[PDB]
C-alpha cells in the first residue's frame, strides 16, 4: 500500500483506505503519511497538497 | 549540566517511538507554533519517515484540555509532543494515560518525569540545562532524532534555525548543548558559522530596511527611521538598495566598523554594542539570497507561517519540499505599523513626563519597540517625553507586553527608563526593567490604568 | 468493495458509513446513485449521517 505525505487543509473524520485500514481523523492543517490513493483523491479535491520529504 | 543522565532520556523517548513504528502504529505528532516548533516538528516527522513510520503532525498554538481532549478521542497509541507539555505533565497523565506519551521540551517542567508508564519526559532542565540558552525546543528534537538514527543530523541545520528562532544565542553565540549540533552541521557541510552582523535582513532585505528595523541590537537615531538609514548609508558611502549578502567581504568590515563608531557616539549600551556583530549561522545547502540561507531569516519566514495558520506548511519547508517554499513566499507590516501609530495618535495616553499608547493587537509585541522609536521620529510625540507603546503578548491573552524609548536630549532631565521600569514591575507582578534610553516590561493587561500613573509619577519623581 | 469503488472517483468513506452501506451496495443501490446523492449535498465524503439520509430516500429499510 504505497502512502505519501501530504498536507490535508479541511477538517475530515476517520475514513477507510483500501487496506480496510482506519485513516484520520484530521484536523484541517495536519500533515500525515497517508495511502496515496486517499491523498491523491483529496488534491484532486482541492483539499490536501503533497509534500516531498527526501530521505 | 548531568549530559549523560539528560541523554539517558533521550535514549528512552526514542527507543519508545522506534518501538511503535516497528510495531505499525502511526506516531501522533504535536508540535508548537513558531519557528522552534516548527523545525521541532520537521524534525521528528522526518526521523518517523526515515524509519518507514507513519505520522500525523499538528502545528498548535499552545497545549490546552480542550486540545488533549481531541487528542484523546483519536485513541492513538502514542503521542509525541514537541515544544510544549512540559507544563501540562499531569494534564496528559490523567486524559492519555492509555497510550504511550513522548514529550520532548526545554520549558521548566511542572515535575521532573511522569508517574506514569510509558510516558517519558525528555526535557534538560530537570539535569540542569539553561532553558533560554543551553538547548532549544527543536534542539531537544533534533537530540531523540539522532538517537533514533544518526543520518539525522543532516537535520542540524533546521535545528539551528529552531534555536535562532528561540533566540539560545541572543548574546551572540551558542552555548550548551547548541555547540554539540552546530558541530554535526559543520561536519556534515550543511551549515557554516559566519562572524557578521547579526541583524535580520541580510539575505531577502535592503540594507536601509535591515538597519531602519533593527531590534536586537537597536541602532540609535535609525531603528525605526528609513529615512534617516538611507540618508546614513549613503554618507558612509553604502548603496541603500544594495542587500548585505551582495557586500564585499571588505565592504561588511566597513559597515561593521561604521555602525559601532555610530553606536559608540550616541551612547549605545556596551550590551547593544558587543552583540552587533557575532554568530550568523549560513547553509551551503541554499542559494546566497535566499530566504532559507541564513538561519535567522529561514526563522522569521517559518515564524510568518505560523501567524497564519499555515505551520505545516512551514513544516513542509524545512522538509525540503520547493513547492511549499514557493506558495508560502506568494502567501505572505512595519510600513503598517507606523500608519497605525500615526492614524491612531489620538488614543495615547500623555501624562507629566511620558506617553502610553495602548495598541492591543493591532501591532505585533515584537513591533513594539520599533513603534516606541517611530513616535518619536515621526512628529507624533514630544521628544522630551519617553514614548511607551503597550500590545497583547501573542503567547499569553492575560498579560501585555511594552517597551519604553526616548530620546538622548531627553535623558538629560534625569531619566532612566530601566529603573522606571523596574520599579513598576515590581510593583504591578512582571518582568521588567533595562538600560539607561531603552527599557521593556510586562505586565498584566488589567493593570494598564495603574501603569500610567505609576511610571508617570515613577518619572516625575527622577 | 464500495471503498475502492468510491475513492475511484474520489469520494471518501468512513468506517461507520461502509458499515451501513457495505450489504447493499449493488444490492438496493448504484455507485451512481450514492456518488448523485453525495454531489447534491455538496460533500465528498460518506459519513454516517449521509448514509442514513441516503437510505432513507431510497427507502432501504
Amino acid at each position: 500500500v504505497p502512502k505519501e505525505a501530504y498536507i490535508i487543509q479541511i477538517d475530515l473524520p476517520a475514513v477507510l483506505g483500501p487496506d480496510m485500514k482506519e485513516y484520520g481523523p484530521f484536523m484541517a492543517g495536519d500533515m500525515a503519511i497517508i495511502p496515496t490513493v486517499i491523498g491523491r483523491a483529496l488534491v484532486e479535491r482541492e483539499a490536501a497538497r503533497r509534500v516531498r520529504i527526501f530521505l | 549540566m548531568d549530559k549523560e543522565a539528560f541523554l539517558e532520556r533521550v535514549r528512552e523517548g526514542a527507543e519508545l517511538i522506534k518501538m511503535h513504528i516497528e510495531l505499525g502504529h502511526t506516531i501522533r505528532l504535536i508540535s508548537h507554533r513558531d519557528a522552534d516548533g516548527i523545525t521541532a516538528g520537521a524534525i521528528l516527522a522526518k526521523a518517523v519517515a526515515r524509519e518507514g513510520g507513519t505520522f500525523q503532525l499538528s502545528i498548535v498554538k499552545q497545549v490546552s484540555e480542550e486540545l488533549i481532549d481531541q487528542l484523546a478521542r483519536e485513541k492513538r497509541e502514542i503521542y509525541v509532543f514537541s515544544d510544549l507539555g512540559s507544563g501540562s505533565i499531569e494534564l496528559i497523565e490523567e486524559k492519555l494515560n492509555f497510550a504511550t506519551v513522548v514529550v520532548a521540551d526545554h520549558h521548566p517542567p511542572e515535575k521532573d518525569s511522569f508517574s506514569t508508564d510509558s510516558h517519558v519526559l525528555v526535557n534538560p532542565v530537570p539535569f540542569g540545562a539553561n532553558s533560554v540558552r543551553d538547548l532549544s525546543g527543536s534542539g531537544v528534537a533534533y537530540f531523540v532524532a539522532r538517537e533514533m538514527n544518526r543520518k539525522n543530523r543532516d537535520m542540524a541545520y533546521v535545528a539551528i534555525v529552531g534555536a535562532v528562532g528561540d533566540m539560545q544565542e541572543i548574546d551572540g553565540t551558542f552555548h550548551g548543548l547548541n555547540l554539540e549540533i552546530i558541530e554535526d552541521g559543520k561536519e556534515l557541510g550543511i551549515l557554516e558559522v559566519r562572524k557578521e552582523l547579526r541583524l535580520f535582513g541580510r539575505e531577502s532585505r535592503p540594507l536601509y530596511q535591515m538597519l531602519a528595523y533593527a531590534t536586537n541590537p537597536e541602532i540609535p537615531e535609525i531603528t525605526g527611521d528609513e529615512r534617516k538609514a538611507i540618508e546614513w548609508l549613503r554618507a558612509k558611502g553604502f548603496d541603500p538598495e544594495m542587500k548585505y549578502w551582495q557586500l564585499r567581504e571588505e565592504e561588511k568590515r566597513k559597515l561593521h566598523e561604521a555602525l559601532l563608531v555610530h553606536m559608540i557616539k550616541h551612547g549605545a549600551p556596551k550590551e547593544a554594542i558587543d552583540r552587533l556583530i557575532g554568530d550568523v549561522v549560513i547553509s551551503p545547502l541554499y542559494p546566497e539570497g535566499d530566504v532559507r540561507h541564513e538561519a535567522r531569516e529561514f526563522a522569521t519566514l517559518l515564524n510568518a507561517t505560523g501567524r497564519l495558520n499555515a505551520g505545516t506548511l512551514g513544516v513542509a519547508i524545512c522538509l525540503g519540499d520547493e513547492e511549499a517554499y514557493k506558495v508560502a513566499r506568494k502567501m505572505l507590516e512595519q510600513i503598517e505599523a507606523r500608519k497605525f501609530i500615526i492614524q491612531n495618535w489620538n488614543m495615547v495616553e500623555e501624562g507629566e513626563h511620558a506617553y502610553v499608547f495602548y495598541a492591543g493587537k493591532n501591532i505585533r509585541d515584537t513591533l513594539v519597540g520599533i513603534a516606541a522609536n517611530m513616535a518619536i521620529n515621526a512628529g507624533l510625540a514630544d521628544p522630551e517625553k519617553p514614548v511607551v507603546v503597550l500590545a497583547d503578548s501573542d503567547e499569553d491573552e492575560n498579560l501585555v507586553k511594552g517597551s519604553a524609548r526616548t530620546t538622548e536630549k531627553a535623558l538629560e532631565k534625569g531619566y532612566h527608563l530601566g529603573e522606571a521600569l523596574k520599579e513598576v514591575a515590581e510593583k504591578l507582578g512582571g518582568e521588567g526593567g533595562g538600560h539607561a534610553i531603552a527599557a521593556g516590561i510586562r505586565f498584566p493587561k488589567n493593570r494598564i490604568d495603574e501603569f500610567i500613573k505609576l511610571f508617570n509619577e515613577a518619572l516625575g519623581r527622577q | 468493495m464500495l471503498v475502492e469503488d468510491l475513492l475511484k472517483n474520489n469520494y471518501l468513506i468512513t468506517p461507520s458509513a461502509y458499515y451501513l452501506l457495505s450489504d447493499h451496495y449493488k444490492k438496493a443501490f448504484t455507485l451512481a446513485e450514492l456518488i448523485k446523492f453525495a454531489k447534491n449535498r455538496g460533500t465528498f465524503v460518506v459519513d454516517s449521517n449521509l448514509a442514513r439520509e441516503f437510505l432513507a430516500e431510497k427507502g432501504i429499510i
